[PDB]
RNA sequence: CGCUUCUCGGCCUUUUGGCUAAGAUCAAGUGUAGUAUCUGUUCUUAUCAGUUUAAUAUCUGAUGUCCUCUCGAGGAC
């Protein structure tokens, strides 16, 4: 249906049915959507097994989902991946048990050939993230950020704006010392494509945090004709 | 929608899966996220109908043939 | 919003005014653009709550219906504290698909 | 300071390999050259090490290792030539019978002990196959009538079987 | 050309935006003195690292304030050119 | 002029490591920044990360890794356990002509974290691949080398003798690493070992003429608990 | 591991204090701020002891904090700027006894910030406008007026930005019913940034400037700057209108300014210094903290200098211009 | 028009079903016809059309064809072994480098 | 022992029930933004100098002095 209402409706009609019978069947037929015609949508179906695996805990659905992730079309892996985002943005705090499930998966779409999965699964790692904020799920927070680093360098803007929403996500679920530590050694790169895009990172940073990054700078050395260092940081009691 | 579609693709995908045999072709691989791959060129190819009009290029064919005349050298009471 | 590059925030000092969505857009953050978790209210510029625009849809520029909410990512990071996100340009989609339609039908 | 590898079991992986020279020494450089068509192992490769005693080293200390059960030849990068021993002892092996009669030349075949079926031990004899007529004749040159570890040693050129 | 001009206006309008952002060519004497300003804005914030310099010097908190913001103006010694 | 004139001063990559109190993490690209003294401090700080590798490749990221054939992605184990992949392989076969406590514990009850890099490993192509090296360690040893040496594998592997711990007492451990201690040899034979010439056993300890070991010792002649646990 | 943090005695050094009527009756109440505690002592007038009415926990660092009242109001309420985005204010029910959090409004990102306001706060004596300033570039000003049920009101935030400008302390200046003025310390830095010489570092003298609301055309002008000889760090209002001039003292190094607008010439003096000290003489002299007294005949202000004596400061005053500046010493 | 994919697809798809069921063909591809389908095949695609120039002899004859027999080509064109395009423009090709 | 024919065992090939009117029949949404892949097509110039780049590259420009042979050549320099 070429209207929106529509579709939104009938997601959360589905929804409402898994509530009445039971996750399993309804899945298995939403699974079965390669549904070509991706957008307008089999996108919509994500969303609907996002509200499936919600409303009915996720026990059930995430071995399903990360069952499917085995079958070789491309549409139905990327569906997978959407699908995980919108689960963890719907339900919120309650990733604080299935991020150490998930992550071997997302591992693998980070260190694939193609954009799309780049793409998507940076999406994923997002809003991840953003959930898992302030519950201490952190080591494996730095670990899918070390995969999503080297997609810094890249040109479609649907991935690279999708690598940039991740990683503000990460600042804010790893702290800003993080990513400085991350930021630093190409602030003063001799290229300048890497100079381009380190510099908007770390302005990104620097915008939100400025205040906590007040302790985390390194020590700078000062030379002949100035003073670089801030001594009152060790005034020694 | 969908059931024409899904029928039509899966038909052309069995198409050149036997047509592949029949030209007994070995620098033919499908990959894991069902893309055509050529081996010889290491060139990814979305459809059948790609594929098949990559093996008529300069490339494929120059490809081929280099890899036809280095291979013909480097055999030996 | 996240989907149209070419579209612009007023980006000025917010104020007291809430800010309120059409029918035809309500139901999602402006911003994150998402349809979930509206945590907190949109506030917006003077200006952009002046004049006739008294109840307008932020984004449709229709009538006012409900309120604007902020998901509750864009409140974590903080993306609410920008001022007026009344978008002061209307974009080429709205422009050409009244266009077409005038001249198809 | 490079190795040799020889008979190398198809199935025996260069890393596998550089991991056995990582407790032998200074693994500087694992080679396996190999056919570029078949893809499996060439039966050679080459394996330099940083330092020659450490080379010689894992020459003289990984011989005969049983590779995929094996044993491939390792060292610096049967023509009728074989010794019989008499008066072997009980309780020397291929493994110092070949560390010490290797002098006269490299060894073609697995030193051979005598020994009977029932408890194992040695029945007084040993054997190898070495390289060349010279060889064999320089070991048993230097080891008849000589001492070995316990009995004294007898060599002489190998009735053939 | 469209690249680095359109870029070039939108980080001198982010910088003049926030005072302390960065563009491709900023000079390490402007990184470390903006990053000193803060530092010091930062210092008289916290209630407390104030109380910190004021028992490490013996000064009291007034004088102490006021230093900071004296040499909030040039911290790092005269600029470069 | 004025490029010409920066470029007039600026410095060698040997001048660049002379001056630099560290001179191996200058890179021969570093000479080309606008102030090589910043650029080699920061990379000279403690826990920074180095700029990813593919930045001057010509070619693209991961679109150069290619050509190969990947196997499908494999579950975590525990997800294995379930089965759900007999149960999605039963009914898609069927179309192609499960219980819910088992799936609750094997999220909560025995689910158990990867083996997961810390801070600076970056990917790069090849690093899945890349063979893990430097350990020099001689008691670490594998099960795909103890079999292909028809050596046991697994807790019995201690009293499996390595074939060269008989030239390790024989002309001494590799003579690259006097720091191997060999258990049998210049450690004591393992425990429930036992020193011998049949099949299995540790050769004769390593000894001299007054009765001491020349390598090692063949024989063998706090308050650890953590403060805040559960219980 | 897993912890739990609980405090055994909260913290109890003080770093800002108002006084107000708090609570509605002539009984007069002291407000304090810990660093992250706030809490309300009021001092019983017989015996003098101090009771600790009430202390809450903001878990917020209070950057600054102000008492104010609107016109012929008999409470006060508490305007209190902190490191988070907002300003806020606060009313302290005496029933309930709890603070009542009357409003809240966001400008800006959170933390100790640069050119995010919060630092300096000041009102203006009649309370109708309360200005809120960062330390660099940013100042808002909103105005607060009773409703029909005469509860509190507040407008949308008018402006003032300015780039490349410290501040050093703000202050509202005393008329009647007029336009409000805050008068704000300042110092200009932006040229001084490009003296590769070293020069505009010095010979770069903080300048007083008299901003000032415009009821009429509702925004906010720089109406009067001036330059001050040497650098002062904080500024007294003087009770203008009726009572006394109007106009501010600014308390320099080494000296006091009476310095107001339209055509009253400047005052000085030398901060008289104690008898054989022994301090290093180099070290000049500052006026710390200070406290105005009012009432209905006179008014006098103490402020205190760096050793901690106090000082009785009046003014002597030509019916609108003021003449003489006259310090007596008072205690330690 | 044809693009090299479609004319591909095409040739499989004729080698393995036969000349005489051109609705299953023309489902195959996207935006081709059954009647376009047979039309492509039998004018350009099938082997037996034969693609290279024109003899001396081959303009003879259609010179002297399409005199005796004006403006039908799909007459001619058998008589010369190509398709009725090729006899079209050939012959247009050839009365202008007269003319 | 040579020849020839036949019997069998080990087995490396194709292998839908037909007639009828080729039984009959024979689907594609639209727009806006961006990326990827194929097919296609093309650089041998020598310096120098410049531009530009992280570095190439690119792009820009010109081909020691005198005579003469036909960019080459000989000699007095
Ligand atoms: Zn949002
Ligand atoms: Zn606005
Ligand atoms: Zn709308």
């Amino acid at each position: 249906a070429h209207k929106k209402a529509i579709r939104r409706a009938t997601v959360n009609t589905f929804g409402y049915i898994a509530k009445a019978i039971g996750p399993h069947d309804v899945l298995a037929t939403l699974l079965n959507n390669l549904k070509v015609q991706e957008r307008q949508n089999r996108v919509c179906t994500t969303v609907a097994i996002a509200i499936v695996a919600e409303t009915c805990s996720p026990f059930t659905v995430l071995p399903a989902l990360m069952n499917e992730y085995r079958v070789p079309e491309l549409n139905v892996q990327n569906g997978v991946l959407k699908s995980l985002s919108f689960l963890f943005e719907y339900i919120g705090e309650m990733g604080k048990d299935y991020i150490y499930a998930v992550t071997p998966l997302l591992e693998d779409a980070l260190m694939d050939r193609d954009l799309v999965h780049r793409q998507t699964a940076s999406a994923v790692v997002q809003h991840m993230s953003l959930g898992v904020y302030g519950f201490g799920c952190e080591d494996s927070l730095n670990h899918l950020l070390n995969y999503v680093w080297p997609n810094v360098f890249e040109t479609s803007p649907h991935v690279i704006q999708a690598v940039m929403g991740a990683l503000e996500g990460l600042r804010v679920a790893i702290g800003p010392c993080r990513m400085l530590q991350y930021c630093l050694q190409g602030l003063f790169h001799p290229a300048r494509k890497v100079r381009d895009v380190y510099w908007k990172i770390y302005n990104s940073i620097y915008i939100g945090s400025q205040d906590a990054l007040i302790a985390h700078y390194p020590r700078i050395y000062n030379d002949d004709k100035n003073t670089y260092i801030r001594y009152e940081l060790d005034y020694i009691l | 929608s969908s059931e024409s579609n899904r029928d039509r693709r899966e038909r052309l995908r069995q198409l050149a899966l036997e047509t592949i045999d029949i030209n007994k072709d070995p620098y033919f691989m499908k990959n894991h996220l069902g893309s055509y791959e050529c081996k010889l060129c290491l060139t990814l190819h979305n459809n059948e109908g790609s594929y098949l009009a990559h093996t008529q290029g300069k490339k494929h064919q120059t490809n081929l043939a280099r890899r036809a005349a280095k291979e013909a050298k480097e055999a030996p009471v | 919003a996240k989907h149209h590059p070419d579209l612009i925030f007023c980006r000025k000092q917010a104020g007291v005014a809430i800010g309120r969505l059409c029918e035809k857009c309500d139901g999602k953050c402006v911003i994150c653009d998402s349809y979930v978790r509206p945590c907190t209210l949109v506030r917006i510029c003077d200006e952009c709550n002046y004049g006739s625009y008294q109840g307008r849809c932020v984004i449709c520029g229709g009538p006012g219906v409900s309120d604007a909410y902020y998901c509750k990512e864009c409140t974590i990071q903080e993306k609410d504290r920008d001022g007026c996100p009344k978008i002061v340009n209307l974009g080429s989609s709205k422009t050409d698909l009244f266009y077409e339609r005038k001249k198809y039908g | 300071a490079t190795v040799y590898v020889g008979g190398l079991d198809e199935k025996v992986s260069e890393p596998l390999l550089w991991e056995l020279f990582l407790q032998a020494g200074p693994v500087v450089n694992t080679h396996m050259p190999k056919d570029r068509v078949t893809g499996q192992h060439q039966g050679y490769g080459f394996v330099e090490f940083l330092s020659e005693e450490d080379a010689d080293y894992a020459i003289k200390i990984m011989n005969m290792i049983k590779l995929y059960g094996k044993p491939i030849r390792v060292n610096k990068a049967d023509v009728g030539a074989n010794i019989f021993i008499g008066n072997l002892d009980p309780e020397i092996d291929e493994k110092l019978l070949y560390d010490t009669f290797s002098a006269f030349g490299v060894i073609l075949q697995t030193p051979k002990i005598m020994r009977d079926p029932d408890t194992g031990n040695s029945k007084g004899y040993a054997f190898i196959n070495f390289a060349s007529f010279d060889a064999s004749d320089a070991a048993i040159e230097a080891m008849n009538g000589q001492y070995l570890c316990n009995r004294p040693i007898t060599v002489s050129y190998a009735f053939k079987k | 050309m469209t690249d680095r001009y359109t870029i070039h206006s939108q980080l001198e309008h982010l910088q003049s935006k926030y005072i302390g952002t960065g563009h491709a060519d900023t000079t390490k004497w402007e990184w470390l003195v903006n990053q000193h300003r803060d530092s010091y804005c930062s210092y008289m914030g916290h209630f407390d690292l104030l109380n910190y310099f004021a028992i490490a010097e013996n000064e009291s908190k007034a004088r102490v304030r006021f230093n900071l913001m004296e040499k909030m103006l040039q911290p790092c010694g005269p600029p470069a050119d | 002029s004025k490029k010409k004139l920066r470029r007039m001063n600026r410095f060698t990559v040997a001048e660049l490591k002379q001056l630099v109190a560290r001179p191996d993490v200058v890179e021969m690209h570093d000479v080309t920044a606008q102030d090589p003294k910043l650029l080699v401090h920061l990379k000279a700080t403690r826990n920074s990360v180095p700029v990813p590798r593919h930045w001057c490749f010509k070619r693209k990221y991961l679109q150069g890794k290619r050509g190969i054939e990947k196997p499908p992605f494999e579950l975590p184990d525990f997800i294995k356990r379930t089965g759900i992949q007999e149960m999605r392989e039963a009914l898609q076969e069927k179309e192609e002509q499960i219980d819910y406590q088992k799936l609750h514990d094997a999220f909560f009850k025995w689910q158990t974290k990867p083996k997961l890099t810390i801070h600076g490993d970056l990917y790069y192509e090849g690093k899945e691949f890349e063979t893990r090296l430097k350990e020099k360690k001689p008691g670490d040893l594998s099960d795909e080398l103890r079999i292909s040496l028809g050596m046991p594998v697994g807790p019995n592997a201690h009293k499996v003798p390595p074939p060269w711990l008989i030239a390790m007492q024989r002309y001494g451990p590799p003579p690259s690493y006097p720091n191997l201690k060999i258990p049998g040899l210049n450690s004591p034979i393992p425990e429930s070992c036992s020193f011998g010439y049949h099949a299995g056993g540790w050769g004769k300890p390593p000894v001299d003429e007054t009765g001491k070991p020349l390598y090692g010792d063949v024989f063998g002649t706090i308050d650890r608990t953590p403060w805040g646990e559960l219980e | 591991m897993f912890l739990y943090n609980l405090t055994l005695q909260r913290a109890t050094g003080i770093s800002f204090a108002i006084h107000g009527n708090f609570s509605g009756t002539k009984q007069q109440e002291i407000v304090v701020s810990r660093g992250k505690i706030l809490e309300l002592l009021r001092p019983d007038p017989n015996t003098g002891k101090v009771h600790t009415l009430l202390t809450v926990e903001v878990f917020g660092v209070i950057r600054s904090l102000m008492a104010f009242r609107l016109t012929g109001g008999t409470k006060d309420y508490i305007v209190v700027g902190s490191d988070s985005g907002r300003i806020v204010i606060l009313e302290y029910q005496p029933s309930k006894n709890m603070f009542e959090k009357i409003h809240q409004e966001t400008f800006g990102k959170s933390g100790c910030r640069r050119i995010v306001p919060g630092q300096f706060l000041a009102v203006d004596p009649k309370g109708r406008a309360v200005m809120i300033s960062a330390i660099e570039k940013q100042k808002l000003v909103y105005i607060l007026n009773r409703d029909a049920a005469a509860r509190l009101t507040i407008s949308s935030p008018l402006e003032a930005h300015k780039a490349n400008t410290l501040v050093y302390h703000v202050v509202g200046v005393d008329v009647g019913f007029e336009n409000p003025m805050f008068a704000c310390l300042e110092m200009d830095y932006e040229e001084a940034d490009n003296d590769p010489t070293g020069e505009a570092a010095a010979n770069t003298q903080q300048t007083l400037t008299f901003y000032e609301l415009d009821l009429g055309l509702n925004h906010v002008v720089r109406k009067y700057s001036e330059p001050l000889e040497e650098h002062g760090n904080f500024l007294i209002t003087v009770p203008g209108g009726s009572d006394g001039p109007s106009g501010v003292l600014i308390c320099s190094e080494n000296y006091i300014t009476y310095k107001n607008f339209g055509d009253q010439p400047d005052i000085r003096c030398p901060i008289p210094r104690r008898r054989n000290d022994l301090d290093d003489p180099e070290r000049g002299m500052i006026f710390v903290c200070s406290a105005t007294h009012k009432t209905k005949s006179m008014f006098f202000f103490l402020a205190q200098t760096e050793q901690g004596d106090i000082f009785k400061i009046t003014l002597e005053t030509d019916e609108d211009m003021v003449t003489e500046i006259r310090l007596k010493y008072f205690d330690t | 028009v044809w693009r090299n994919t479609e004319d591909e697809i095409l040739k499989a798809a004729v080698m393995k079903y036969g000349k005489n069921q051109w609705s299953r063909i023309a489902s195959l591809l996207h935006r081709k016809s059954a009647k376009q389908c047979k039309a492509r095949w039998y004018e350009w695609l099938d082997p037996s059309i034969k693609k290279t120039e024109w003899s001396r002899e081959e303009e003879e004859k259609l010179l002297h064809l399409a005199k005796l027999m004006p403006t039908q080509w799909r007459t001619i064109a058998p008589i010369i072994g190509r398709t009725a395009a090729q006899c079209l423009e050939h012959y247009e090709f050839l009365l202008d480098k007269a003319a």
